[PDB]
């Protein structure tokens, strides 16, 4: 699976 | 400015460092109730704060529906009535949270931007397809396509508006290029449009590298990696 | 139907269903129902119960500390507005880890403790052990008078459990040696007496290699995972010694 | 520095 913002 | 707001960002500030994030979302929901502008640390906090509530809720609803699926295959209705009440559960908690978020951004945030605040107005832009985006991954039927459909128009809206009047190493429209290009790939399902934007917005951001400052050096840098992660990730059957 | 799912069965399956999902609150008010009706718990429901509530307060212990820390470099720079917000703010994290502590010492005094006949050794002494903990966690954010009495309760528990474990269970248990520890801990940091601390995970290290020969592949790997944290503690409590 | 308490996870 993808991956999103790192907050 | 008729209750003291540098408070209740500084109960904000400590609840992060609890990680206490519940906390920390009602301080910041409570400054952007006194309806005045935040600034670049403020925007971060809220960010933050709600980032971390509706994701320990994603991260459970995960863990439940895989195990939802292995066990319907077993059928045994006891077990099977429980788990689908309890990820219900789960889903009413995140989908609450992420209205709280929504209405928030709808009625103080992005409304009070003026024409020329473009980096505030897609930094809450691509929020809003975030958030539509989280709902998308737990609806179904004609409830998930209306919230694809809103996550679509706000992610859409801040490219736009990200196009014109930000440049291509801005982290916020790096960070935009790589959530948007994740709708495409797991909420629309089409490959071939989440590769294009990622690889356009890394090969945008890569043409104007060379003259970076230091200091916005690392913050771009980050981004697309994760940019190019993704990307090969993607390009690998 | 929608989670007012109530037979015993489904209880204990909702608190594991819970712990995957790490919502503990949730795996917590399943156990304390479960625990609720009465019946004496089984090792897998007895850990269950163990290891939501020990998540619900581990997560206030840990909030406690950094906010407790951040109040000490805080009062040195005697800003009014900061110095009251802060306390107030620790104030409701100590409430709310009291209350988790009372849910827990309850159900240990009122129901599991209670139900254990006089040969159930084995959970008597986790029970008690159990208590000990939690009064422990009481203390660490007592102070003054209600310190005192929470202390006391915490070694009565501890003493208790200790004497039970000596007779009827054998020294490389993993719950007599886990009891070692956490007493162990609990005279080092509430009764800040080095000493004892040392002597009393020493000797329950000791006790366990004597016996360590015969033990079988399945509990070598419980026991000596305890045995690691009792020595690393000892290790790090005669690392200064008077110097 | 501190000493660790029985462990879990």
């Amino acid at each position: 699976r993808a991956v999103s913002e790192l907050d | 400015g008729l209750v003291d707001r540098e408070q209740l960002v500084q109960k904000a500030r400590l609840a992060e460092q609890a990680e206490r994030y519940d906390d920390m979302a009602a301080a910041m929901k409570n400054v952007t109730e006194l309806n005045e502008p935040l600034s670049n640390e403020e925007r971060n906090l809220l960010s933050v704060a709600y980032k971390n509530v509706v994701g320990a809720r994603r991260s459970s609803w995960r863990v439940i529906s895989s195990i939802e699926q292995k066990t319907s295959a077993d059928g045994n209705e006891k077990k099977i009535e429980m788990v689908r009440a309890y990820r219900e559960k789960i889903e009413k908690e995140l989908e609450a949270v992420c209205q709280d978020v929504l209405s928030l951004l709808d009625n103080y945030l992005i409304k009070n931007c003026s024409e020329t605040q473009y980096e505030s107005k897609v930094f809450y832009l691509k929020m809003k397809g975030d958030y539509y985006r989280y709902l998308a991954e737990v609806a179904t039927g004609e409830k998930r396509a209306t919230v694809v459909e809103s996550s679509e128009k706000a992610y859409s809206e801040a490219h736009e508006i990200s196009k014109e009047h930000m440049q291509p190493t801005h982290p916020i429209r790096l960070g935009l290029a790589l959530n948007y290009s994740v709708f495409y790939y797991e909420i629309q399902n089409a490959p071939e449009q989440a590769c294009h934007l990622a690889k356009t917005a890394f090969d945008d951001a890569i043409a104007e590298l060379d003259t970076l400052n230091e200091d916005s050096y690392k913050d771009s840098t980050l981004i697309m990696q994760l940019l190019r992660d993704n990307l090969t990730l993607w390009t690998s059957d």
